[PDB]
Parts: C-alpha cells; structure tokens; sequence
C-alpha cells in the first residue's frame, strides 16, 4: 500500500528556514484524486493545517492564511515527493510536522478527510548546537531472588535537542519497557531514562542492551546493562 | 474563521462505559466536511469518522458519529482500555480552509494499583565525570497521584530532583514514574545512605527503597 517517508533537520535556528520532505511510495504525488498536505502539532496550539499541493492538469497550492507569506510547498514528480519550506521561523514554529494525504471519499458528494499520516518529524527552533548523549546503565541490584522480577535500564543524559529513541536488544525486547519523557535540566540539556522489567533468573544468561539513537547529532550508542 | 470547540476537555471512564464527545462549531459546517481523528500516545492521528457519520475502513462499530449544523458528537460504546487517546474533530470551508478542535482526552479509570518501587545507584562510569544521578522508579500504578521523597543520610532533599511520568498504558491503564536525584560527585561521596520514599493511595503506609554507597 502507501508509505509516507519524512526527512529533514530536527533543529533550525531562529529566523532561518525550516525545510522538510515527504517521499511517497504506493501513490502518486500528481494523482488527481488526492491532495498532499502538511499539518503540525504542538502542546500549545494543537493540530494546525499548514497547506497542501495537488495536481489537476496543473499544480495548485493552498496555504493557511496566517502563513501565506512565509510558506511554500513544492512537489517533485521525478522523485514522487513534496516538500515544505517555512521562512523566518521562531519558537512558535517548534512542533511535530506531519505529511498527510487528503482524500474525498465518494466524490463529488463527499468531503475532505485526512486518511494517511506520516510518522511526523519533531523540529525544534533553537540556537544551541547539537550535543549527543552520554548513556549510563541502571543496573539491577540484589534482585536475583527478589520476587523473580528485576528492573534495569539506561540513563540517557545531557543531549540536545530532542528527540532520542531507545530500543532494547535491537527491538527484540518490547514488553515491560517504559521510556519516560525527557526533562530539561538547568544546563539546558535533556535527560531521559528507559527501563524494563525482566525475570531475575535470566540475568546470568540473557544479555540486555539498550540501543540509543540521537539523530540530530548522528550519535548511536549500544550499552550493555549487567547486574551488580 | 470556523472555530471548533470540543467538550469536555478531559473525560475519565471505566472499560465497558459509553463516552459522548462533543464538537461545537462557531457557524454551520456542511455535513460532508466534518471528520473525527483518534491519536494514541506516541502515534500520529488516525482517521476515525468522515462526512459526520461514516466510519473509516476497519474502524470498529463501537465508534459512531452524529450531528449536523453546529453540533456534532462522537460516541464510543463499550469502552476498552486501548481506547485511551485524544480525539479531535475537524472541518473544512472555503474561508478558513481546514481547522481542528482542541481535542478531548479520554482517560481510563481502573481499580487502584500500588507501585512497585526500585532504586538505582549512580554508575561508576558516571561518577568518573563528576556528577551522580540516583534514580527511583515507580512501576505500574493507578491513580497518577504519587509523592516521591529523597533522603540522604535521613536528611530530606529539596530542589535537586526531577521526575517524569508515562501516559496511561494502553493495555493495563497504569502509569510509571521516574525520579532522578542529581548530586555532585563530591556530595555523593560525602554521604552513605540514599533512600527513595513513596506515598500512594494504593499503599497502606509509605514504601522506602534504599542503598548504602559502596555495597
């Protein structure tokens, strides 16, 4: 079926231009029965439609009235993609940005619905430079016969900006994982923990690795967590 | 120009209950252009209802849309824990092209669950760098209210910890919480007893987990 692959920088300096691209597989950027949209989301402003482009024997674009001067959406038929360019950004433009397919089911009687949404790209509008995290183990301690459950984890400390992603055993360990929201420290760097509960009996036999990926800094860390 | 106002802002209901989520438009919305979306934690929004009443493909029959004009509603019959989500309405018009409501957060009520508590000393790797992070974990509790107190050699700590909490689990509807006490290495090595004390509705009396530095 259809995949919407998003790309572009997670960090943009104030007053500079925020650019993102959506590469489509399984549908056509120039199909005359859909439209291609950008929508963003922030905790303050909620969901905000930004604009769309679509082809009906020629290309059209429509932008949100509040952004009509600052934005441009450009389709690329040779790569089957479309991109967003938002000029003169401020911290009000810090958001998760989604590329989104619009469709009218049962046209011409129907109306618009947003039926496919990409995974979304967090963009932070901020001046500091990127910094990769230090990754420290949270070791299970004296929990080898303490009820059969051991908690272990990774402390992911002193990175900028968000986000980091954490997996366990390269995605093979998912049940019992809790990865917490990051907190911003007084240094202006983020810190996050990811924990998992495992059978105490397995600590001697099973290897547990947290895989930490910080895309803005091209940092990847695999940290083995072992008992004390 | 067309403003969608959702109510209530937050709703907490038990599995098996029914939920009515309301969406009120500042002026009339053509019925073909009113849609509803569901957004679960960490995920993008998903289309639920379009053209006011029409379920998207493979959406369960428990979800139904209704209304006309200014007043619209999403009804969820026989709530399940996996329905924990924020629900948004959305419209389109020629003057204000697309707008969304601000969302209704549907929370799931369950029976009280006490947290399981764990404490983690700072790693030797981190101490090498001059700072010590002590972590306290509160796993799988309900409701969300919980108090974590850090004590160092029985001295209550203030101002030197941060915490964060997960959203309700989609399967068992519990929360988990992590609290980090951050000390300089010098301060960490100056004390012996490190303790996390936890108060919660599900505990008849507070639970303390502790360790002694170098043990």
């Amino acid at each position: 079926q259809v995949q919407l692959q998003q790309s572009g920088p997670g960090l943009v300096k104030p007053s500079q231009t925020l650019s993102l691209t959506c590469a489509i597989s399984g549908d056509s950027v120039s199909s005359n029965s859909v439209a291609w949209n950008w929508i963003r989301q922030s905790p303050s402003r909620g969901l905000e439609w930004l604009g769309r482009t679509y082809f009906r024997s020629k290309w059209y674009t429509d932008y949100a009235e509040s952004l009509k001067s600052r934005m441009t959406i450009n389709p690329d038929t040779s790569k089957n993609e479309f991109s967003l360019h938002l000029k003169s950004v401020t911290s009000d433009d810090t958001a998760v940005y989604y590329c989104v397919r619009g469709i009218i089911f049962n046209w011409p009687l129907g109306g618009w619905s947003f039926d496919l949404w990409g995974r979304g790209t967090l963009v932070s509008v901020s001046s500091p430079s990127t910094k990769g995290p230090s990754v420290f183990p949270l070791a299970p301690s004296s929990k080898s016969t303490s009820g059969g459950t051991a908690a272990l984890g990774c402390l992911v400390k002193d990175y900028f900006p968000e986000p980091v992603t954490v997996s366990w055993n390269s995605g093979a360990l998912t049940s019992g994982v809790h990865t917490f929201p990051a907190v911003l420290q007084s240094s202006g760097l983020y810190s996050l923990s990811s924990v998992v509960t495992v059978p105490s009996s397995s600590l001697g036999t099973q290897t547990y690795i947290c895989n930490v990926n910080h895309k803005p800094s091209n940092t990847k860390v695999d940290k083995r967590v072992e008992p004390k | 120009e067309i403003v969608l106002t959702q109510s209530p802002g937050t709703l907490s209901l038990s599995p098996g209950d029914s939920a009515t989520l309301s969406c009120r438009a500042s002026q009339s919305v053509a019925s073909s252009y009113l849609a509803w979306y569901q957004q679960k934690p960490g995920q993008s929004p998903r289309l639920l209802i379009y053209a006011t009443i029409n379920r998207a493909a493979d959406i369960p029959d428990r979800f139904s849309g209704s209304g006309s004009g200014t007043d619209f509603a999403l009804t969820i019959s026989r709530l399940e824990p996996e329905d924990f989500a924020v629900y948004y309405c959305q419209q389109f018009d020629s003057s204000s092209m697309y707008t969304f409501g601000q969302g209704t957060k549907l929370e799931i009520t369950r029976t009280v669950a006490a947290p399981s508590v764990f404490i983690f000393p700072p790693s030797d790797e981190q101490l090498k760098s001059g700072t010590a992070s002590v972590v306290c974990l509160l796993n799988n509790f309900y409701p969300r209210e919980a108090k974590v107190q850090w004590k160092v050699d029985n001295a209550l700590q203030s101002g030197n910890s941060q915490e964060s909490v997960t959203e309700q689990d989609s399967k068992d509807s519990t929360y988990s919480l992590s609290s980090t006490l951050t000390l300089s290495k010098a301060d960490y090595e100056k004390h012996k007893l490190y303790a996390c004390e936890v108060t919660h509705q599900g505990l008849s009396s507070p639970v303390t987990k502790s360790f002694n530095r170098g043990e």
